[PDB]
This record gives structure tokens, C-alpha cells and sequence, in this order.
């Protein structure tokens, strides 16, 4: 969202479930599946979180006895920036090609 | 003459009294690329090789019954333990090779079979082992056993720091026996060796 | 990928991107005219009672899904546990009608009235949110209705959405978190 | 259909099971169909693998 | 015959050897579909229950069967003896869910409900033992069920295996045995 | 089947009826059958008969 | 636009500010497979991703001639890392992307360039550092600079621990200008992949 004057080099990174907490620098998690951009004429960048796990699916709701997340972490860093203070980056999610809800539930309280 | 001579990767192994090899509950590995990766999986083909493991000291007063046991994956520290720290998910086969030498004037059996989801067998229980894969080793006839299994369980991959689905078990069947001119105990000893290695989901470095 | 996002158009990346494989995906638990299909209970009820969708629970599944969307359209079935004979008429009728057995009137048998009822309004579409300035001659206008149903009492309402057709989705709401990561709860698992 | 698995055939006529639909002029008149099969999946600019 | 035992071969000999004939066999009652096919009764329950295979006793036909095989998939049928209505809620599902109507709910009807359910876990197959170091984020992971049932108050369930296949046979055993020679019981006769 | 003896065909459909099984690669993939016919019959050695 | 994603295993990059990719020397490899390691020699393509390293902050004060340099292998936590603890002898390229991010109100040059077996250049040498794989980083211009260079060195195989083959430098060419529409300082960073990865002579564990 920054001013034409305004540039910046991001990273966004899976983590998956098996470390105890999730890295806060670049350089750990580079390791993992990520990938890198940078700011220019096209203001948007896309990527798709993948679906690795143990089972073929997954809840989608969390229990209680929970302590780390059963399918790991999203770790956005800022790799840099020039002249980019105070300026916004927005994160939006959509449906990927192959996500699938099954199982029908009423959960809510009424 | 009954020699085999095993290989896996740079490493080998010949026995010249062999009695085959067993194959349990399947000749090949499922689909190893099914959907709970994506497409995101890799074989690590360094890992394919072997690495050993002293089992225990099969003697004359321990009876029939008396079991020792080897939950896989154990712990390693060539290639596929590095695997194990740096990836999710995981899934091998097994080819085990389990040796107890003494000589043939020793008497006795040892029964050596590979258990998928181990739990502690009653006494009574004991008598029904041969229902998984197996093969005995009887110092008359053979020095090693040989088994050869897939990976399973109710997850396509594993956690293995989590669940370990195969445990290979060595039970005496009969008591060694000796005399004069046989060996006085027997050593057993494992040569293991992971089959079809694939991992998926790269972890972070420790820094 | 990088695109314009200004200008809104769709972007679907795939894990391809970086070396995955897509895989396949079975979504029919996802359809609307399927998961809008089961029964689903009206609390407030009385002895005359005028059948209106949005008398639904809002986070109800079946009233989840009906806000989020602006305009729909549907049959009906009805399930009505009452005392005495029930009697149903179509929209638009005088109240005074629901006496008269002469209307559709189902005579008590136990232990429930299930019935299978045609959509009967004026109008095309029906709406979930109307924006009148007034609209007489957060009110819906009162031609929005299914008909209505009158016993000597009614103990309880199912309604049932047969063939729903939904049109512009609206914003659909999980539970508010408080947490600092995630929303825990029980589930279920064995002793 | 949608959550319905009978495999006989109605016994009631389609007129009395039914409201009637009427048309001027059930077709693919499936806007977020469209939207989201018309997403860009492709990769702006030049790649490197 | 004699074989060189040591390498686990199988070996069947057959009467043919001195001289017998070996008959016809016909083993549509060991056949595994059909041995699991039919109502086994679950003993500890509760007016809110989640669905184990695990719970059928030990030494029962289908239980015995059931575990001494290491992994198995199959839908089910299930018959309840409850009061007020009975709702059932797939596997992964929040407690809370049970309360809510729009899940499959059977209202009353004497004497019992019958219903078929799907198999609904997210594993491939299920397993009756499980080697887990903890298997956390003689203990069996949380996911191994059939969902769960909830009404006022449970009073009988009985559980029916459809479908059913085992993989990787376990220990099966029978009454231990005290007598010098055989186990004896009283056999049924005519009086 | 196994249990199951009536000559009606069903009601309900069949994806209502059960859950539906996917493939990725009801075959003849039982180890035991295989494993069990395997085993030997004959007699090692001469016979004398 | 000048657009270029580049992808390396499951890690990708891309620039808006491409000004191309520099080969050095060749467009391939030479042979991998080579007398010296008798057919021994194994591709570890899990080691071929992106990793990252901190060079240096460009600063005003920074004058010409001025120069921050980063000898390939350097130290790593990943697969990588580990390929050099267990095997005798390790081949593989570089495919280096630098960034030197600030603004386009910026003024200054930045050369960045790979050189085959470094050694201390004096003043005068630096004006002929161009003769090595190069290309330049201008804030008027560009972000970022690529690089793409093979295995090389008077032995078909090495051993990391005792020599390094390539070495990262970035030289100010011209300093750095600021204004009040500029950014104040520029962070320059690396992203880096050993490529067409080769390792034998599988070394013994630690135990």
C-alpha cells in the first residue's frame, strides 16, 4: 500500500508442525518452503499455503489439549525496506484450487 | 552352499548359511505420492544403507519366552537421523538382517519376526508370534535370519519422533544349549537397513 | 505470482509455483442446494404462526448460510408437533382464513405433521435484507412469508429449504477469538 | 437434486410435489462459477527454474 | 513331508500322503465380511457416548475377531434405546455440536432407532492398538472413532460392522485351560 | 456382501446408503490367499509307495 | 517492467527490478562424473535452495573502492551444512541474487561480482574487477543483481573444509547519495543456492 517512494523486500514462509516455536529471523527460515518478492509496479504477490500432513484430512476446528498448532505456522518477514515506514501491506485468504470442506456440522451455541 | 549376499547402497552384507528371505504382508510399497503431501515429497536415496545394532547375549538360563525387542526407527546418527530433525514427515520400509553365530554344535532356536504396532505380549500370547512376518534362526541350520517389510500404518507418512509402526522382535523359542565343543553364549546382532526413504515438509534451521 | 491487485480480477496461484502437485477435490458437501437441505428448528412459535426463514437462528448452519446470501428462492416441508388440527394457507390470505377447514387442514395423527408446501409469494426472489426507505403504502415487507400455520397449540416447528437457489453472497461470521492464537474447544474422543 | 437418495420414483406428480417454475425469454446462469474459473493461475514475467 | 523349517515357508500336507482323499471345504462362515457382520453390544455408556469399536468386550465373537487384527475400515450401523431424540455428529466434531438439531437427529419412536452411518475419520484405516511414543501435539489417538451420539438418557447400544476388512492378524485366544486334558462344558441336549 | 440376504434391490441410493471408497495408482490384493496357496504340498525326497 | 522469478527447489524469488542474469566463464557444468571418484558420486538435490546472509550497510561515508567480500561455502545450518560434515568430497555452482533496497531517489553504483580463488586486491586492481562475472546495482536502475557461475577449481572434486572455490564480493563504485525524498541508508543482502549439488566418500558418524 506505500507511495511510489516507498520499497520493500518481503518473505512469507510454511512452517511446518515439529519445532517447538516457529523461527523469527529470515535466515531460519529459509530452510523451509517460502518465498521471497520485492515491491514494484505490481502491488499485489500471491502464494499457496500447502497442505502437507500426516492424515488425508484435517479438522478444522482446535481442541483444548492443544498446545502447538497440528498443522504448523505462516511466518511473514521483512527481509528490508527504503523509506517504507509506517507503510501497510494487507493480507487477504481465498480458497485454492483444491481445498475441500466435507462433513457437515452445527457447532454454534443456541 | 546357501549364500546370499545382500546390498544397499555402498554397503553389503553375504551370509553362506542363509535360509531366504521373508517377505511380510506385502512384496512392494504402496503409493508413496498420495494426496496428504501435495506434491511435495522427495526420496533421499543416502539413506538407503546399512547400519547395526547389538540386540542382547542369547545364553544358556534365559528360558523360553525371554524376548527382546527394537523399536523402528531407532536412534541414528548417519543420514537418515539427520532426515528425522530436518523433515515433518516420513515413511521407509525395513530389510533386517539378524545374526546370532556360535557354531553347530549349539543347540537351541531363536524366533525373529518384524511387529506392526508393538504392545507387550502376554505369556500366553507368545505361542501365536509366527502370525507376523518371521523366520527362526537354529544354530543346526543358520546363523541368519532375513526380513524384508513395507511401510504401513493408518497415516500414508509418519511422525516418527511420534510413532514408530515396526518393532523387531527376537524370542527364544528353546534355550541354547552347549557342550564342549560349542561357542559358550551367542552375540545377536542386527544389520539394518531403510528402504524406499521419502520426506516431506522442510523444517527450520536451529541457528 | 505478482499481479495488479487493484484492479480486483481473480488470482488463483496452485503449489505448482514451487514444485507441488494440485490435487483432486470432491466438493459436494459444499453445494448449496445440498447443504441447505435438512431440517432446521423455528423457536418462537405461538397458536397462529406466520412461516418466515429469518425467524431461523443466525448461526444455525441453514441460517448461517441463508444471511450470506441477499436474494433466495425455495420450496418447503414442514414438520409441526400440534394439539388438534392443523391448518395451513397460502401467502397473501386474510388471517381470519386459518379457521376454515377448508384451506389445507391435516387432522391429528401422533406424534408429528410432516408436510411438503410450494413457494407462494408475489414475488420472483425472496430477500434476507430490504433496503426500504420505508416500503409501506431492519423491517422485511410482510409479502415475504411462506403462509402460515394455526392448531389449538404448537409445540414445535422444523422448516426444510427444498431446491434453494441463493444469490449475492454476504459476509458470513466464525466465532469472535479471544485467544491469542486460536479458538479452542472439546472435541469429541472416545474414554 | 441436493440430500436427497431414493431410487424410486415419486409417487405424487411433479405439479402437486412441486411449486411450478416458469421462464421468460435451469441454465448456467452461475456467476461465481464463471468468477472463479476465470482466476489467473499462470506466473507474471519471466521464470528461471 | 520334511522341509528345511528355519525359513518360515508354508507347509501343507494333506491325508493324501498315507494313502486318505482330501475333501471339499466350504468356509462361508470364516469368511471376514460375513463373521463381522452382525450387532455387538457396547456395555458402558452414557447420555452423551463417542463411538468406539474398542468399548465391544474383549472376548465377545466380533471384539475377540476385532482385535486380533492390527488395522480395519468399516461403516456401521448402529441401534440406540433412548429417551427423548437421538443426534449424531460425524468424527472431528465439536462436543457442542450435539446439541444442535440440524445434525442428524432421530426424534423418538419405540422401540428403538436403527440407523446406518458412513465411516468418517481422517485416516485411511483405523487401527485396535497404536505404538505411539505419545502421539500428542496403552493409549489409542483421539481420532479413532465413529463419531458420537447424544439423547435425555442412553439405555442400550448396539454397534453392526458393514463393509468390514482386516489387515496384519494378531493373537486370538481361547479360555485358558485348567484340566489334564480338555476344557469341558455343559453342551445344550434335549431334556 | 457378507450378511446381507435380501434379493430387493435397495431404496436408497448407494452413495447415501455407504460412504463411498477412492482409488490412487476391490482388487486382489490379499496377502493371505496368496500366502496360504503358496505353501507346499508335495513330499521332499524319494518315495517307496 | 522487468520482471524475473527465479525458483530453486521449494524456495523462489522474484524482482520487479531485474536487469538480467550474468553467467560466468560457462553455461553448464563440466562432468560430474569424473575418474576421480570412481562411480561413487550421488546428486543431493535437497541441498539446492535458497539461503541467506547479511553483507554489509551502503552508507554516504562509504567511498569508492570500498569492499565487503563472502567466500563460498560459508557457514550453513541446512542440508547443505550437513552434506559437508558427511562426505569427503563436495562439488556445486552458485546462483546468487543480490539486493541493495532503498529508493529511486537514491544515487550511487554498487558492483557486484564473483571471483574464482580470491585474494587481496590492491587499490589500483580494483579498477579491473569487471574482468570477473559481474553486474551493477544503481538505485536509478535497479534492486537487484544475478548471478549464475559453475563448479571450477584445479581438482573435479573438493573438500570445503580446507579450500573455497568462489567468493561474493561488493564493491562501491560510486557512494552512495541521500536526499530528503531518499532513503537514508541501504541494508545489502544475499540470497544464495548451491546448484547441481554432488558429494562422495561417505564419512563415519560421531557416535
Amino acid at each position: 500500500t506505500g507511495s511510489t517512494d516507498s520499497k520493500a523486500r518481503y518473505m512469507v514462509a510454511y512452517i511446518p508442525p515439529g519445532v517447538e516455536t516457529p523461527p523469527d529471523t529470515p535466515e531460519e527460515a529459509a530452510h523451509c518452503i517460502h518465498a521471497e518478492w520485492d515491491t514494484g509496479l505490481n502491488s499485489k504477490f500471491t502464494f499457496s499455503i500447502p497442505y502437507v500432513s500426516a492424515a488425508d484430512y484435517a479438522y478444522t476446528a482446535s481442541d483444548t489439549a492443544e498446545t502447538t498448532n497440528v498443522q504448523g505456522w505462516v511466518c511473514v518477514y521483512q527481509i528490508t525496506h527504503g523509506k517504507a515506514e509506517n507503510d501497510t501491506l494487507l493480507v487477504s485468504a481465498s480458497a485454492g484450487k483444491d481445498f475441500e470442506l466435507r462433513l457437515p456440522i452445527d457447532p454454534r451455541t443456541q | 552352499d546357501r549364500l546370499l549376499t545382500t546390498r544397499n547402497g555402498h554397503t553389503t552384507s553375504t551370509t553362506q548359511s542363509s535360509v531366504g528371505v521373508t517377505y511380510g504382508y506385502s512384496t512392494e510399497e504402496d503409493h508413496v505420492a498420495g494426496p496428504n503431501t501435495s506434491g511435495l515429497e522427495t526420496r533421499v536415496v543416502q539413506a538407503e544403507r546399512f547400519f547395526k545394532k547389538f540386540l542382547f547375549d542369547w545364553t544358556t538360563d534365559k528360558p523360553f519366552g525371554y524376548l527382546t525387542k527394537l523399536e523402528l526407527p531407532t536412534d541414528h546418527h548417519g543420514v537418515f537421523g539427520h532426515l528425522v530433525d530436518s523433515y515433518a514427515y516420513m515413511r521407509n520400509g525395513w530389510d533386517v538382517e539378524v545374526s546370532a553365530v556360535g557354531n553347530q554344535f549349539n543347540g537351541g532356536c531363536l524366533l525373529v519376526a518384524m511387529v506392526p504396532e508393538w504392545k507387550a505380549f502376554d505369556t500366553r500370547e507368545k505361542y501365536q508370534l509366527t502370525l507376523f512376518p518371521h523366520q527362526f534362526i537354529s544354530p543346526r541350520t543358520n546363523m541368519t535370519a532375513h526380513i524384508t517389510v513395507p511401510y504401513l500404518g493408518v497415516n500414508r507418512y509418519d511422525q516418527y519422533k511420534k510413532h514408530k509402526p515396526w518393532t523387531l522382535v527376537v524370542m527364544v523359542l528353546s534355550p541354547l544349549t552347549v557342550s564342549n565343543t560349542a561357542a559358550p553364549q551367542i552375540k545377536v546382532y542386527a544389520n539394518i537397513a531403510p528402504t524406499y526413504v521419502h520426506v516431506a515438509g522442510e523444517l527450520p534451521s536451529k541457528e | 505470482t505478482t499481479t495488479t491487485g487493484e484492479s480486483a480480477d481473480p488470482v488463483t496461484t496452485t503449489v505448482e509455483n514451487y514444485g507441488g502437485d494440485t490435487q483432486v477435490q470432491r466438493r459436494h458437501h459444499t453445494d448449496v442446494g445440498f447443504i441447505m437441505d435438512r431440517f432446521v428448528k423455528i423457536n418462537s412459535l405461538s397458536p397462529t404462526h406466520v412461516i418466515d426463514l429469518m425467524q431461523t437462528h443466525k448461526h444455525g448452519i441453514v441460517g448461517a448460510l441463508l444471511r450470506a446470501a441477499t436474494y433466495y428462492f425455495s420450496d418447503l416441508e414442514i414438520v409441526v408437533r400440534h394439539d388438534g388440527n392443523l391448518t395451513w394457507v397460502p401467502n397473501g390470505a386474510p388471517e381470519a382464513a386459518l379457521s376454515n377447514t377448508s384451506n389445507p387442514t391435516a387432522y391429528n395423527k401422533a406424534p408429528f405433521t410432516r408436510l411438503a408446501l410450494p413457494y407462494t409469494a408475489p414475488h420472483r426472489v425472496l430477500a434476507t435484507v430490504y433496503d426500504g426507505t420505508n416500503k409501506y403504502s431492519t423491517q422485511l415487507p410482510a409479502s415475504f412469508n411462506y403462509g402460515a400455520i394455526q392448531a389449538q397449540a404448537i409445540h414445535e416447528l422444523l422448516v426444510r429449504m427444498k431446491r434453494a437457489e441463493l444469490y449475492c453472497p454476504r459476509p458470513l461470521l466464525a466465532i469472535k477469538v479471544t485467544s491469542q492464537d486460536r479458538y479452542k474447544q472439546k472435541i469429541i474422543a472416545p474414554a | 437434486s441436493g440430500n436427497t437418495g431414493s431410487i424410486i420414483n415419486n409417487y405424487y406428480m411433479q405439479q402437486y410435489q412441486n411449486s411450478m417454475s416458469t421462464q421468460l425469454g435451469t441454465q448456467n446462469n452461475d456467476w461465481f462459477s464463471k468468477l472463479a474459473s476465470s482466476a489467473f493461475t499462470g506466473l507474471f514475467g519471466a521464470l528461471l527454474a
